[PDB]
């Protein structure tokens, strides 16, 4: 149904016809028939030893390789085919058309790329990627399967002793599944047996009682496997089902149907792995720093607006100025040529290895009175130093970055460094001093050389203890600057203290950083929750980043690492290399986990229309899409899926944009209904959860939401054979238009804060759904069955006292007073979750009830105070009654002064690791989120915590705000 | 008689935060200072904050027994005459590698004067006119900004269109110069012998070739004269948001300024977010 202009190989032109649906090898064939009714027909070889090549829309001249492909997946720019002989690798021309399909970009434009910093990384990341495939390959088929499916345990094997009180005498009853005849017969086969035996003595009972291991356990419904030996109760499966009452279903399979459905795949070098005097130390020169400010290319000023403009500098090392600024003169607007030396206060032996300058165009309006108005044009940072510790020297151009959106300071130290890859922008012309030769960082033998040239009991022990329980951005004076640096030397004693440690050095000085990395050199290793506050943009200095790397992969988990990825996905963006200590840890840590390689895929490809990381993040891509085995087929399904879905939506919001439900619900399942809309839609795994294989959409259930963005309501069978015992349907939401950043940062603190209440001998009892981030405010959300929002049961109900009836309708009797006390233990949870967070506006809407009495907030939008830089509860006479069990003194009953103890209780606990929740915001400041752009906006958590204060003076500030939201509405 | 009341003094400050405190020393000269209460909230601590080598020191002050100072022999009398010690002398007597005196204190009377007319008859209708043109300036600048990431999305879709046609071009020109030197000297001169094969075989060919060469020639040249025209519109757009930013943080400081000279202060009023 299109017309294909070919080109053959002698000189001919032909308009050959086809049907869209083709694939190659059908065009191809039917190609050299209506050739031969043309004038040189006999130049011309059999059909094989060609091949076809045209352009696609991302400008890429392409070479199909897949004859298998048809004419519509091909995504051309133009509909013609040419005919050409086949030079190049046939293998390595198809894995590079799927990688570029994962990832979003073509492969072909990173050869193209001059930055010799670039080209080094793309072969030198390719060791680590080596290595990996060796270790996932090392005791086979076992060490493969253990890849594929990881175990999904606990960090630790002892049971909290109030979640062994629900075990009667440390038993657990199990059910272990055996599908035995041909025409599926479910046996089952329950078991009693100690929490703390493993699955080989699990199986082993399970013969017995039917009457190296030949079988493997799973779980019913999800593919999950229990593989490696670990406690039966530190699994996080059967945990979860000692702590809600519930049975844990098992199923017995056999090893060698499981080690079968496993495809091989093998790992081959690419291209460009096979491709490719006089020296002065730092610290013999002797002079100031200096810089020449030539010329701007062009600024977007008026001329009626603003009178002047200058160049505005800066020496940083991380946030903090090495000396101060130095300005430029002003000239006119239409005129702006300098040629001009600036001078610096720092001394070229003095600057650390982390220095970097940072500089904008700023414009001056002034014109009223004296008090001049100053403004931010175009920004731009550079490293001193090179990748290779080479200081900068001559002539360079940098095209500059637009100002973030909501700031206003002079200079940006926290942006990224580099050229703005658009090149219509402006452009700022610099000039580096020469110093006769190629200058050199010293190495660190020439640098313990110099530390032990600048080189007893005390009583005030109780004064480092102090300092070093404080809150990461607490303040420190200059008394305690001067007293943290002269006891440096018993600062070990206390290995916690390192963090203020570094603050009191001092980084304009090399007699105090050369003491400083001898110090580090013997440090005793920390607390991965500690080592990761030393990943932020406060401590870029490479010797200290390589310390807080070397104890994560010492004492981080699977378990942790998988909860922090956010975060340390985001610290990317702040070193100041391609090739660096903490990028080679995570690419080896998700090559041998797809748990963790599954997560670490969806993180980066959704920061891909980033343009200040694109081509950090990019090459990343390319290089774990190569080594990550089978795992790159499922993805790019995933992709595909996405893709539809994205394209779907588009035609929803701006050419229905006014429509009614009637019309557009039925142009949804016109274009669902489509065969090709069908396949790839169907038969894939879940983003949100990799264990959920999504089978056969529901077209009958799909539907449009009444909600804001107007998501989509989606559904699929679970293929799973044992189906009906975990659920049968998943149900999920696709929105599109909508920044879902803030609700997964907020979905991850809501699951540690549970953590730390469990662990301490509470059970309130949280609800975490899932929810991942895909693009450009484009995500998924996890549905969550027989659930419904405070205002439905108002409507169907119908009042204050609708909710309790309600909820007594539905449970009657014994069952009364469980539906009770877990409406009671939810609602304590997530009053004091919100307000530690400052997220308001609760009403019916947003709130949302199950049947069995459980409480849960969804759709969290804006966390921090981000709209006032009280509007009392509305709900609370609803839940009191609620509470006190429909009494009529509610705020005065026993069960009343009992909510209040769980909350005062909860409140304490998080208080009292501060530390951990004001790391996790720090980490996020580059991220780009609106709500959290400074070190100012994590400031709203230390007023809630009350971290000022003293533990008696903190709860009466809690009961005192909790008292203003009482009745109100 | 340099020795009046700390209540009373230009650089006494009071309970202010730690984060409103750096939007006063921001980019001013190395000796600028003010003293206020300390983050605990204990009465009698005074932290003193001091603006040297692009930094903001933060230098506490003791209170032994009726005496203040820095170091553990206080010997000063009161916080108003430490701060004359140093207004004379620098702080390089306390610490050497501090070389500064306290030269520009941040006054309390200077900028809060910057407010007039403290009726409330009055600020009122000056907070009514700052607020209305405040934020019909934030509905004129965000839509800018809205207009501007929309535009820029626009010229990074058409410059890619661009290197599809010069990509798709360059194969067909050399696809004419293989439809002769390969062919069209040794397979069409030799065989000339009275043929139908030259005008519609090789000439007719040859002939819708190069009509479909130039019709692509010719709309790359009408796709590269609206990126002209796009990316001109791109800088108009991003000279007037450069307009409209200044005038938009003096009404911020002008409007603030009321809110917390009389409606909070000249009198208790709930009427502020009624004024508004
Ligand atoms: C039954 C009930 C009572 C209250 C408050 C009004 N009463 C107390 C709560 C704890 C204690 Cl220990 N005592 C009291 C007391 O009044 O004595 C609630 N409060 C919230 N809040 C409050 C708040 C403040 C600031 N930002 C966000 C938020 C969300 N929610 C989401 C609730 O479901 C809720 C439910």
């Amino acid at each position: 149904r299109i017309l294909v202009e070919c080109l053959l190989p002698n000189g001919m032109i032909v308009t050959l016809e086809c049907l869209r649906e083709a694939t190659l090898i059908t065009i191809k064939h039917e190609l050299f028939k209506e050739a031969r009714k043309y004038p040189l027909h006999q130049l011309l070889q059999d059909e094989s030893s060609y091949i076809f090549v045209s352009v696609t829309q991302e400008a890429e001249r392409e070479e199909f390789f897949d004859e298998t492909r048809r004419l519509c997946d091909l995504r051309l720019f133009q509909p013609f085919l040419k005919v050409i002989e086949p030079v190049g690798n046939r293998e390595e021309k198809i894995l590079n058309r799927e990688i570029g399909f994962a990832i979003g970009m073509p492969v072909c434009e990173f050869d193209m790329v001059k930055d010799p910093e670039v080209q080094d990384f793309r072969r030198n990341i390719l060791n680590v990627c080596k290595e990996a495939v060796d270790l996932r390959d090392l005791n086979s088929p076992h060490s493969r399967a253990m890849y594929v499916y990881p175990p999904n345990v606990e960090s630790s094997p002892e049971l909290p002793k109030h979640i062994y009180n629900k075990l009667d005498k440390g038993q657990i009853i199990v059910v272990i599944w055996v599908i035995v005849s041909p025409n599926n017969d479910k046996q089952k086969y329950t078991l009693k047996i100690n929490h703390d035996c493993v699955p080989e003595q699990v199986i082993a009972e399970a013969i017995r009682k039917k009457t190296q291991g030949k079988y493997i356990l799973k779980v019913c419904g999800c593919d999950e496997y229990f593989l490696e030996k670990y406690p039966l109760s530190q699994y996080k499966y059967i945990r979860s089902c000692i702590m809600l009452g519930r049975m844990p279903n098992l199923m017995l399979m056999a090893k060698e149907s499981l080690y079968s459905q496993l495809p091989m795949d093998c790992f081959t070098m690419p291209s460009y792995s096979r491709r490719i005097t006089s020296t002065k130390s730092l610290w013999v020169i002797n002079s100031a720093l200096r810089i020449k400010i030539l010329c701007a290319t062009y600024v977007n000023v008026n001329i009626r607006d603003i009178d002047k403009i200058y160049v505005r500098t800066g020496i940083y090392h991380g946030g903090e100025p090495l000396c101060d600024n130095v300005n430029t003169q002003r000239v006119p607007c239409s005129n702006p040529r300098w040629n001009e030396w600036l001078n610096y206060d720092i001394y070229i032996p003095d600057l650390p290895r982390a220095a970097r300058l940072c500089l904008s165009i700023c414009s001056v309006k002034g014109r009223k009175g004296a008090k001049e108005e100053h403004c931010p044009l175009a920004w731009g940072n550079i490293n001193l130093f090179d990748y290779t510790d080479t200081l900068v020297s001559g002539k360079m151009a940098l095209n500059l970055w637009p100002v973030p959106h909501g700031l206003e300071d002079l200079l940006n130290p926290i942006g990224v460094t580099g050229s703005n890859p658009n090149k219509e922008t402006p452009c700022l012309e610099l000039e580096f001093d020469w110093f006769s030769s190629v200058v050199k960082f010293p190495d660190m033998s020439v640098i313990e050389e110099h530390a032990n040239w600048s080189v007893l009991r005390e009583n005030d022990k109780e004064q480092l203890k102090a300092i070093s329980t404080r809150d990461p951005l607490s303040e420190i004076t200059e008394q305690e600057k001067d007293f943290l640096w002269s006891h440096r030397h018993y600062c070990v004693t206390i290995p916690e203290i390192l963090p203020k440690l570094l603050l009191s050095v001092k980084w304009n000085s090399r007699d105090e950083v050369a003491q400083m990395y001898c110090l580090v050199k013997d440090w005793p290793p920390i607390k991965p929750e500690q080592a990761m506050e030393l990943l932020d943009c406060n401590y870029p200095d490479p010797m200290v980043r390589g310390f807080a790397v070397r104890c994560l992969e010492k004492y981080l988990t699977d378990d942790k690492l998988s909860q922090y990825l956010i975060q340390l996905v985001q610290v990317l963006k702040y070193e100041q290399y391609l090739d660096n200590l903490l990028v080679r840890f995570l690419l080896k840590k998700a090559l041998t986990n797809q748990r963790i390689g599954h997560f670490f895929f969806w993180h980066l490809k959704s920061e891909m229309h980033n343009k200040t990381v694109s081509q950090r993040f990019g090459l990343l891509l390319e290089s774990y899409c190569r080594a990550c085995g089978m795992y790159l087929k499922h993805l790019n399904r995933q992709v595909e899926a996405m893709e539809k879905l994205i394209n779907l939506t588009d035609i929803l919001k701006q050419e229905k944009k006014d429509e009614t439900q009637k019309v557009q619900m039925k142009f949804l399942v016109e274009q669902m209904r489509r065969p090709d809309f069908m396949d790839a839609l169907q038969g894939f795994l879940s983003p949100l959860n990799p264990a959920h294989q999504l089978g056969n959409l529901r077209l009958e259930e799909c539907r449009i939401m009444s909600s804001a963005k107007r998501p989509l309501w989606l559904n699929w069978e679970n293929p799973d054979i044992m189906s009906e015992l975990l659920f049968q349907n998943n149900e999920i939401i696709f929105k599109n238009g909508d920044d879902l950043r803030q609700d997964m940062l907020t979905l991850q603190i809501i699951r540690i804060m549970e953590n730390i209440w469990q662990n301490q001998g509470l059970d309130l009892r949280m609800l975490p759904y899932g929810c991942l981030s895909i693009g450009d405010c484009v995500g998924l959300i996890e549905v969550v069955r027989n659930s419904h929002t405070i205002m439905q049961i108002q409507c169907k109900g119908g009042n204050s006292h609708t909710l309790h009836q309600w909820l007594k309708d539905k449970n009657k009797g014994e069952i009364y007073d469980a539906a009770i006390d877990l409406f009671t233990r939810s609602c304590a949870g997530y009053c004091v979750a919100t307000f530690i967070l400052g997220i308001g506006d609760r009403h019916n809407s947003n709130i949302m009830v199950k049947d069995d009495g459980q409480l849960f907030h969804i759709d969290f939008g804006h966390f921090l105070d981000h709209k006032k830089k009280r509007v009392p509860f509305v709900l609370t006479q609803d839940f009191l009654i609620v509470i006190s069990k429909g009494a009529q003194e509610c705020t005065k009953t026993r069960e009343f002064e009992r909510f209040q103890e769980m909350c005062y209780k909860a409140y304490l606990a998080i208080r009292q690791h501060a530390n951990l929740f004001i790391n996790l915001f720090s980490m996020m400041l580059g991220s780009g989120m609106p709500e959290l752009q400074s070190f100012d906006d994590i400031a709203y958590i230390r007023k809630t915590l009350a971290l000022d204060k003293t533990e008696q003076e903190a709860l009466e500030y809690f009961m005192k705000q909790m008292n203003d939201a009482r009745h109100g509405g | 008689n340099n020795n009046m009341s700390l209540q009373d003094a230009e650089w006494y400050w009071g309970d202010i935060s730690r984060e409103e405190v750096n939007e006063k020393l921001r980019d001013t000269a190395d000796g600028t200072f003010l003293v206020r209460d300390a983050s605990t909230k204990m009465h009698g601590d005074y932290t003193l904050t001091l603006r040297k080598g692009g930094n903001n020191k933060l230098i506490k002050i003791f209170h032994r027994d009726g005496k203040y100072g820095f170091s553990d022999p206080l010997t000063f009398s009161s916080v108003v005459e430490l701060i004359n010690h140093y207004r004379n002398e620098s702080l390089a007597q306390y610490n050497p590698k501090l070389d500064v005196k306290l030269l520009y204190p941040v006054s309390k009377y200077q900028q809060d004067q910057v407010v007039k007319e403290d009726n409330i008859e009055a600020v009122g209708k000056k907070l009514h006119e700052y607020n209305t043109q405040f934020q019909e300036k934030s509905r004129e600048y965000d839509r800018l900004y809205e207009e501007y990431t929309r535009t820029s999305q626009e010229i990074q879709m058409k410059r890619t269109a661009i290197e599809a046609f010069n990509e798709t071009i360059k194969i067909f020109e050399e696809q004419c110069q293989t439809q002769e030197r390969y062919s069209k000297e040794y397979i069409e001169k030799f065989k000339r012998e009275g043929n139908e094969k030259e005008i519609q075989r090789i000439m007719h060919n040859y002939d819708k070739l190069k009509s479909r060469i130039s019709e692509i020639i010719d709309s790359r040249r009408r796709l590269e004269e609206d990126l002209k025209k796009q990316a001109a519109e791109y800088r108009e757009i991003d000279k007037r948001m450069n307009s409209i930013k200044p005038d938009l943080i003096q009404l911020r400081k002008t409007r603030d300024q009321y809110l917390m000279w009389l409606t909070q202060k000249g009198v208790r009023q709930k009427k502020l977010n009624e004024w508004l």
